RNA sequence: ACCCACUCCCGACCCGGGGAGGUAGUGACGAAAAAUAACAAUACAGGACUCUUUCGAGGCCCUGUAAUUGGAAUGAGUCCACUUUAAAUCCUUUAACGAGGAUCCAUUGGAGGGCAAGUCUGGUGCCAGCAGCCGCGGUAAUUCCAGCUCCAAUAGCGUAUAUUAAAGUUGCUGCAGUUAAAAAGCUCGUAGUUGGAUCUCUCUCGGCCGAAGCGUUUACUUUGAAAAAAUUAGAGUGUUCAAAGCAGGCCGCCUGGAUACCGCAGCUAGGAAUAAUGGAAUAGGACCGCGGUUCUAUUUUGUUGGUUUUCGGAACUGAGGCCAUGAUUAAGAGGGACGGCCGGGGGCAUUCGUAUUGCGCCGCUAGAGGUGAAAUUCUUGGACCGGCGCAAGACGGACCAGAGCGAAAGCAUUUGCCAAGAAUGUUUUCAUUAAUCAAGAACGAAAGUCGGAGGUUCGAAGACGAUCAGAUACCGUCGUAGUUCCGACCAUAAACGAUGCCGACCGGCGAUGCGGCGGCGUUAUUCCCAUGACCCGCCGGGCAGCUUCCGGGAAACCAAAGUCUUUGGGUUCCGGGGGGAGUAUGGUUGCAAAGCUGAAACUUAAAGGAAUUGACGGAAGGGCACCACC
């Protein structure tokens, strides 16, 4: 059993402090080692330079291309995998062009069946993806 | 629970719930402090003392009939040895164990049970110690404590 | 099974029990006062005794000691006192 | 080694109540627990009980009325103030219909309800309910 | 951008200055209020507390695509004049215009489940895509792309990320640790933590009437001081309501701008249970009067002087009176002594037993090993077998058990010596000395390392022979290190009861091991008692077993793995989805092998536990049919 006497505090708190890194997240959000790790920094979004046009097969069981969009980000030149959302919107999306990209949605965990990819395109030259995929608005010129 | 072993045993003595002097017992209760300086001047130590007049001479308590105990007895006449007498047994032990792991040194459970008896004379020695019945400056050291014995 | 009551009697079921277990613990010892067919005074002796005792007025072994009570010499008349 | 005697007494009166016996032995005695069984035979939880005099210490032969769900100790005894003492009442009461906890204040060992009349906190020692 | 008009500040100053500050601008950070319609008349529909007749009669209350009809209402907006303000703007106020598809048009996400709401239609066809998760899509897709319809919130709603609750998945409250992740191999041990009972009228007085403590300390609890505002809580107060604000109210007057909380530490005063702590044990102990010493702020209205020969204070000691003189009990806590036993417990020495291998001699003889068959191997230099001896090195059968001992690892021929130990017995002694344990330490199977001795057997490696598609393995013949002992190292095991230790409580029964107690009777000591072996019980520890709706548990199952949401006896170690991985790296230990400590990136929706039903088994036991056999 535990400790339960009134000048146990030290042995308890103790305990307690030692015992809450063997909590996966408790030592993923303070250790610094996955924030080192992370390739936006500990920002929510990041804008990067498109380098290339990618597709991403499906895991095993389903059977797609994913078409993704490897890009290099601008605050510290990581190069990351994101994901063009809705379809036809890889048509949207040129080589060498500004694009925002958000987390996927599992705060760095891969989404459904896209291995590795855990960044989605956001906007695309400063105009979002649902703009343009809904019409309401047009990639510059 | 044993100290030093996984023993539970029970077997202890049960006083009687009367603490009155017996009908039988016809001594007084300076007839047997001199019976107890007799025995402690014959070389006894107050367990052996007691064992003796219970025996013998039917004191069945020393506390009962002479309102005191057996060693602050000896120690009111001035002939209490000089240190208790768990704590010289102890080291009696000690030494007899040490003597045999001279001459026996494959034996690891002599080891094991010297290591036992000098924990339990430290443990002693110390409480003694903050009672004050050993000077505050008193060890047991393992080299010449055959002397102390 | 309704303790300490007297309206069930039970000195059996408590000079049954061990001694420490007891409601009021007592022991199961007693002194003895014993006469020797040779000698002509008491002597009260426990009945657990550990020494080889003597006869207060002679060199006969009373009694001599065993894992328990002690063994009481032929001849020697032994009465518990109390 | 056996501390805190009062935890023993209490779950072996707990132990032999849920065993619907109607008297149950407790070694050794002491003030404290002739004082929580006082409190706990004012609120006709227990019954009368005899204090067994041995001459190293006392036992207790308490005869159970089987009105009693849960005596419990509470280790350590923490100190408890008035205010404290409805936090403490939450968590250990099943009701605030009745059940009691027991403290030692300076003015005595007694109920939950009778340290707010006297307006007096202390150390908590236990609960019956 | 405008201004010192407010709030305040500075200067020699009523006057000047202030990008402090105020005002406006941009502003879906966020917060409050709140439009996008309301109503009536006909036609339906619903019910009636209407006739009643479930045919029907029905402007009693209602509902709708009427995209029917009709008027009433209003502010978004435009604009005028005030008001606002330093000047403006914005609100507020007034007038004019301002609504019918009131086109003066509400959006953002969804419609398989979680989770509210379509297996409607068209397209696509494991593509495109959706999908936080499960999953959808491979020719009716309830899930993608759309149309329609529906629902959720609504001037807002979706997405990413940090964080809180959910998470009793960090557990103080309040988690777990036999098998799901997990108790150190095992003891000792300092700190830490936790600790059995017990003790119920004293200083100057003009109110027994102002006061002192000079005596024994704290924790706790209660109280009283002291403690910025703002925020939070909270009293009052119609901002048009509300968020707010600190205002305001009445016919010049009345009134507020409260109050609480403010943890720990510090200060203060009552209580005295609980918990710690203290005195008297060589009495250099309490009270009491005596023997002895001092300028002792006066013990000289007189010029002090040597007439302060002295109450009051700091000593050292003696004789006394006096204490009811002063030691709680003796834990079903612990240590120690003592008694008779007990045990494959340990060390040293000693002895015996066959067996195996080898050697010598004798006899007979051509085979003997070995195998699922063989072969490799030995063999007329006489093998195997039988007999008599000798030697060596191992090991200690049967007895031998759900029996014993030991901290665990582990421990079995006889005898002796050496020290140790549990339990029992105890009207012995000490008297809290205790429990658990960071640091530290002893021991720790097997294998392994170094040195020495030995080397029978078995035998990693290796050689050969087989089996096989292949075998590198299983099987066979040999055989090195090793296996044995001595001295150093290593410190690991499924080191397991996969189950920490100490304490209490909670069923039954029969055994068994040790000790003790009691008792018909049977045997041996060839005689009295005793002592053994039995028999029948009881008590205490111990290894276990059976049983049981104690209770628990996911169950298996467990009298503990119980006394757990009715949750708190004490304490140590330790787990937090599966992998990466007991890996990398650093430290440390080791001669080495390696031991201890011990990550992260990354990957993943399960991995896992127990039990159930099937299927299968180169598992066992049955039954049946001349499509089985005899």
């Amino acid at each position: 059993g535990k400790c339960r006497g009134l000048r146990t505090a030290r042995k308890l708190r103790s305990h307690r402090r030692d015992q809450k890194w063997h909590d996966k997240q408790y030592k993923k959000a303070h250790l610094g080692t996955a924030l080192k790790a992370n390739p936006f920094g500990g920002a929510s979004h990041a804008k990067g330079i498109v380098l290339e046009k990618v597709g991403v097969e499906a895991k095993q069981p389903n059977s797609a291309i994913r078409k993704c969009v490897r890009v290099q980000l601008i605050k510290n030149g990581k190069k990351i995998t994101a994901f063009v959302p809705n379809d036809g919107c890889l048509n949207f999306i040129e080589e060498n062009d500004e694009v925002l990209v958000a987390g996927f949605g599992r705060k760095g965990h891969a989404v459904g069946d896209i291995p590795g990819v855990r960044f989605k395109v956001v906007k695309v030259a400063n105009v979002s993806l649902l703009a343009l995929y809904k019409g309401k608005k047009e990639r510059p010129r | 629970g044993r100290m030093h072993a996984p023993g539970k045993g029970l077997s202890q003595s049960a006083l009687p719930y009367r603490r009155s002097v017996p009908t039988w017992l016809k001594l007084t209760s300076d007839d047997v402090k001199e019976q107890i300086y007799k025995l402690a001047k014959k070389g006894l130590t107050p367990s052996q003392i007691g064992v003796i007049l219970r025996d013998s001479h039917g004191v069945a308590q020393v506390r009962f009939v002479t309102g005191n105990k057996i060693l602050r007895i000896l120690k009111s006449k001035g002939l209490a040895p000089d240190l208790p007498e768990d704590l010289y047994h102890l080291i009696k032990k000690a030494v007899a164990v040490r003597k045999h792991l001279e001459r026996n040194r494959k034996d690891k459970d002599a080891k094991f049970r010297l290591i036992l008896i000098e924990s339990r004379i430290h443990r002693l020695a110390r409480y003694y110690k903050t009672k004050r019945v050993l000077p505050p400056n008193w060890k047991y050291e393992s080299s010449t404590a055959s002397a102390l014995v | 099974p309704l303790a300490k009551d007297l309206l069930h009697p039970s000195p059996e079921e408590e000079k049954r029990k061990h001694k420490k277990k007891r409601l009021v613990q007592s022991p199961n010892s007693y002194f003895m006062d014993v006469k020797c067919p040779g000698c002509y005074k008491i002597t009260t002796v426990f009945s657990h005794a550990q020494t080889v005792v003597l006869c207060v007025g002679c060199s006969t072994v009373l009694c001599q000691p065993t894992g328990g009570k002690a063994r009481l010499t032929e001849g020697c008349s032994f009465r518990r006192k109390q | 080694v056996r501390m805190n005697v009062l935890a023993d007494a209490l779950k072996s009166i707990n132990n032999a109540e849920k065993r619907g016996k109607r008297q149950v032995l407790i070694r050794p005695c002491s003030k404290v627990i002739v004082r929580f069984l006082t409190v706990m035979m004012k609120h006709g939880y227990i019954g009368e009980f005899e204090i067994i005099d041995d001459h190293r210490a006392g036992k207790i032969v308490v005869n159970l009325t089987g009105r009693l769900n849960k005596c419990g100790v509470i280790s350590p005894r923490f100190d408890v103030q008035l205010k404290d003492l409805e936090k403490w009442q939450n968590n250990l009461l099943p009701s605030r219909q009745f059940g009691f906890i027991v403290l030692t204040t300076s003015a005595g060992i007694m109920d939950h309800e009778e340290a707010r009349r006297k307006h007096t906190g202390g150390k908590i020692l236990g609960f019956f309910f």
